[PDB]
């Protein structure tokens, strides 16, 4: 009953730019936070950055600086991510999950980025 | 014999220990040292209290207590091109008192509504909140909302500031009759208690400064042996040393000690300008500042034990419980530390009474300062009452601080004390050091001291007066003139139009002292160089 | 920064019997942990929060317990659905970081 929509897969030459895109249905866009994860071929999870629907707020994590722009377009309930300055190793499967403020965890999540470089 | 002198040698020490002490060390303070560097902040404190506050403050005090004067006049006998100086510390002054009484005010509406068994913020469900509620945890089965809030919170912002009435700085709704009574009780206290001058002023302070000491330690009693009071040490105390390296936690630290022990204000001038010929003002200097920074230290531990308690209580990592700064993580934060705990009561009673006594302190040096200084220079028509000439000022600061005791005040009052003072104060007092320091002439300054004391001070005294201490000033001026600051406040953005009425409040105070050296031209005519000679020496005693 | 180290990928213990996993903490937390499901291809899933308290819509086959440095993730008997792969999660600092995360063998 709560779905939330993507993009799908991409092969981009290495040193273009992607924009994700995030779909929100079932509950309130405006009341919870919308991150993004990093997970490698079969590897570990990776926290991205935060997004707050009210103002556009971004809490990005120290070590992707500029890796990844992060803007929120509450029109559409949706959030996209500017993927500017590109390698081969940072094509990895992203999602974009709902998390309400200080339990941090992650109730739904999406379908995968399966981001090929 | 126009002068006076002090009851004791203790009452002027714990008067400027008093004007030294004030809000900032309680909140300011430990929220710098986590943010800015975590437990690596205090050698950078340490260094920039050694080099940035103490010459200062010893400089003033021994002026004051040789020229025996105010801040206005005292130009007169030392460098009249700078007169100007004193009508910007008055102004100044002003907008100080008329920002800060507001907070005063806020206090002891919290203590007049702390009155009842069950504290009306504990529990959202009043006559003012909303659907928007949200108990404090005491389980972990609720899900926060990024539009749900904190009891406390919309107890502050709805029902002691009405907030949410604010549709913008651009309108103000209305005055609050709570808060205006408030200050208007807070504003005569202020007057009964600043009357008669320093004598009753050394008499009041031995309750009004000591009174936050015996608060503050048991608070570190009560918070030192809760479960979780490990972590807020921990985290006071773990440092960061990456953070130093960046100029940013060196200026913020400059910036939190010159405020603490705030020189460069004209009361130094004014309270040692009462003391005793010959007392020993180095070693008053070096106990004040001591004495202020053990007390930001004490109050960084008695703040950070109960945020540490409430952190393991609550989710952990202060860091995001003390989102905001200014005075909302007192009142909201800390506000629901101190509910939460038993004998709730008595604790948030004596909290608020030495945060409201914290204020009263500051603002009598403040006036007394202000006063003093305005006897001296017009010693003609007043100084014959006393008691004149002080409703006067007062009125003017309460009709002041009117505009702020509104439903959207919290937004006046933050920029009033984000530009009215930082770039103001700066100004003034690195402008008045270089004044003292290279006009006045710091050999004449040092054989001063060597008449006063009866030892001269060394030649580290001397490069920390003429070389340390205004390259200090000016690089914190020029720090803070590089990074124009777009704050906001409860969700709520400042436009720009804010800014640039802010950057004129700032500086309406700094052109106040051309307009001196402009009008010394009109009166008196001739040559331009004439008129430089003589104001850069001092006239006959 | 913060670092969540536990058992090996292949390290884990089949069908039938008593599966009780941890997660190494860097520093201490209170209750901060939580735990995830994702099936090799799908979208991780949530399991419990809080390391105790489970979230509404799932069985009462998950388990969570233990507190400060040690984390108890035990499951027993899994069915043929309950295979997956799990990580820890925890609510400490910013940034947050997940585990490295255990297969589930047979
Ligand atoms: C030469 C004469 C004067 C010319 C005119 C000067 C006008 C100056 C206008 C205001 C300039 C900036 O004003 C100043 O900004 C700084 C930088 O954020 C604010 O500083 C604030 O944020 C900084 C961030 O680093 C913190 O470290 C600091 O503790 C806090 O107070 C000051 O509180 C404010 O006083
Ligand atoms: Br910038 C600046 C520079 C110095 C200070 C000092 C230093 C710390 N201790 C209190 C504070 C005194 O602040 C005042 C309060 C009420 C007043 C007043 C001044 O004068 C009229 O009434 C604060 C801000
Ligand atoms: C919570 O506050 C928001 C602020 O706009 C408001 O829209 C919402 O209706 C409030 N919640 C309830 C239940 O009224
Ligand atoms: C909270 O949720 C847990 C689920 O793990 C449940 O056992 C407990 O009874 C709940 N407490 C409530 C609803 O008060």
């Amino acid at each position: 009953e709560v779905q939330l929509q993507q993009s799908g897969p991409e092969l981009v030459k290495p040193g273009a730019s992607v924009k994700i895109s995030c779909k929100a249905s079932g509950y309130t866009f405006t009341d919870y936070y919308m991150n993004w994860v990093k997970q490698s071929h079969g590897k570990s999870l990776e926290w991205i950055g935060n997004i707050n629907p009210n103002n556009g707020g971004t809490s990005y994590n120290q070590k992707f600086k500029g890796k990844a722009t992060l803007t929120v377009d509450k029109s559409s309930t949706t959030a996209y991510m500017e993927l500017r300055s590109l390698t081969s190793e940072d094509s990895a499967v992203y999602y974009c999950t709902r998390s309400p403020v200080r339990p941090y965890y992650f109730d739904y999540w999406g379908q995968g980025t399966t981001l090929t470089v | 014999g126009e002068r006076e002198t002090w009851g004791k040698k203790v009452d002027f020490l714990l008067s400027v220990i008093g004007y030294a002490v004030d809000l900032g060390n309680v909140w300011r303070f430990p929220y710098i040292c986590y943010q800015n560097g975590g437990g690596a902040f205090l050698l950078p404190y340490t260094i920039m209290a050694i080099f940035g506050g103490i010459p200062l403050f010893y400089m003033e005090l021994a002026l004051g207590q040789y020229h025996r004067n105010g801040c206005i006049s005292i130009w007169r006998k030392i460098c009249p091109i700078f007169k100007g100086i004193g009508y910007a510390i008055c102004i100044i002054a002003f907008y100080i008192a008329s920002y800060y009484n507001t907070i005063m005010a806020w206090a002891l509406y919290y203590l007049i509504s702390s009155f009842t068994d069950q504290l009306p913020w504990t529990s959202c469900k009043n006559s003012w909140n909303t659907g928007n509620c949200t108990n404090y945890f005491s389980e972990d089965n609720i899900t926060w909302t990024l539009h749900s809030t904190s009891p406390a919170e919309e107890f502050y912002t709805r029902h002691v500031l009405q907030i949410h009435r604010s549709k913008g700085l651009q309108d103000l709704g209305g005055i609050s009759w709570q808060l205006a009574l408030c200050i208007m009780l807070i504003f005569t206290v202020i007057y009964f208690s600043i009357w008669k001058g320093v004598k009753t002023s050394g008499k009041v302070v031995w309750v009004t400064a000591t009174f936050p000491y015996i608060i503050l330690s048991v608070l570190l009693v009560r918070g030192a042996t809760l479960p979780g009071a490990w972590r807020g040490v921990l985290f006071y105390l773990k440092p960061n040393w990456q953070k130093l390296l960046e100029t940013g936690v060196w200026i913020d630290a400059a910036a939190q000690i010159f405020f603490s022990l705030g020189p460069g204000f004209g009361v130094l001038l004014a309270f040692a300008s009462y003391n005793k010929f010959n007392n020993n003002c180095y070693q008053d200097a070096l106990v004040t500042s001591v004495v202020n920074c053990m007390t930001s230290f004490v109050s960084g531990f008695v703040i950070f034990t109960v945020l540490g308690y409430m952190a393991e209580m609550r989710n952990e990592d202060v860091s995001e419980v003390a989102k905001d700064a200014g005075p909302s993580l007192l009142f909201i934060t800390y506000a629901e530390a101190i509910a939460n705990m038993p004998a709730s009561t008595f604790f948030a009673i004596i909290f608020f009474l030495m945060l409201i006594t914290l204020g009263l302190d500051s603002t009598f040096a403040g006036l007394e300062g202000v006063i003093t200084a305005v006897l001296d220079e017009f010693p003609h028509v007043w100084a014959k009452r006393r008691e004149r000439f002080v409703l006067a000022v007062v009125i003017t600061c309460f009709f002041g601080s009117l505009v702020t005791l509104t439903f959207g005040g919290a937004y006046v009052v933050k920029l009033l004390e984000e530009y009215a003072t930082g770039p103001a104060v700066l100004t003034v007092a690195l402008i008045e050091a270089v004044a003292v320091s290279w006009f006045y002439g710091i050999t004449q300054f040092c054989r001063d001291v060597k008449e006063m004391l009866g030892f001269s001070p060394g030649w580290f005294w001397r490069i920390c007066w003429v070389a340390i201490s205004p390259l200090f000033l000016l690089f914190i001026i020029c720090s803070f003139l590089m990074s124009p600051p777009q704050l906001r406040l409860f969700q709520y953005n400042y436009p720009y139009w804010s800014i640039i009425l802010g950057y004129c409040i700032g500086t309406s105070s700094f052109i106040c002292i051309p307009t001196y050296i402009a009008y010394r031209l009109i009166i008196t005519p001739g040559t331009f160089k004439e008129r430089i000679i003589k104001s850069i020496t001092p006239e006959t005693p | 920064d913060i670092v969540m180290t536990q058992s090996h990928k292949f390290m884990s213990t089949s069908v039938g019997d008593r599966v009780s996993i941890t997660c190494k903490a860097s520093q201490d937390v209170s209750t901060a942990v939580a735990w995830y499901q994702q099936k090799p291809g799908q979208s991780p899933k949530l399991l419990i929060y809080s390391a105790s308290y489970r979230y509404t819509g799932v069985p009462d086959r998950f388990t969570g317990s233990g507190s400060g440095t040690d984390f108890t993730f035990t499951i027993s008997s899994v069915q043929a659905e309950d295979l997956a792969v799990y990580y820890c999660q925890q609510h400490y600092s910013i940034p947050r970081t997940f585990g490295g995360g255990t297969k589930l063998e047979i």
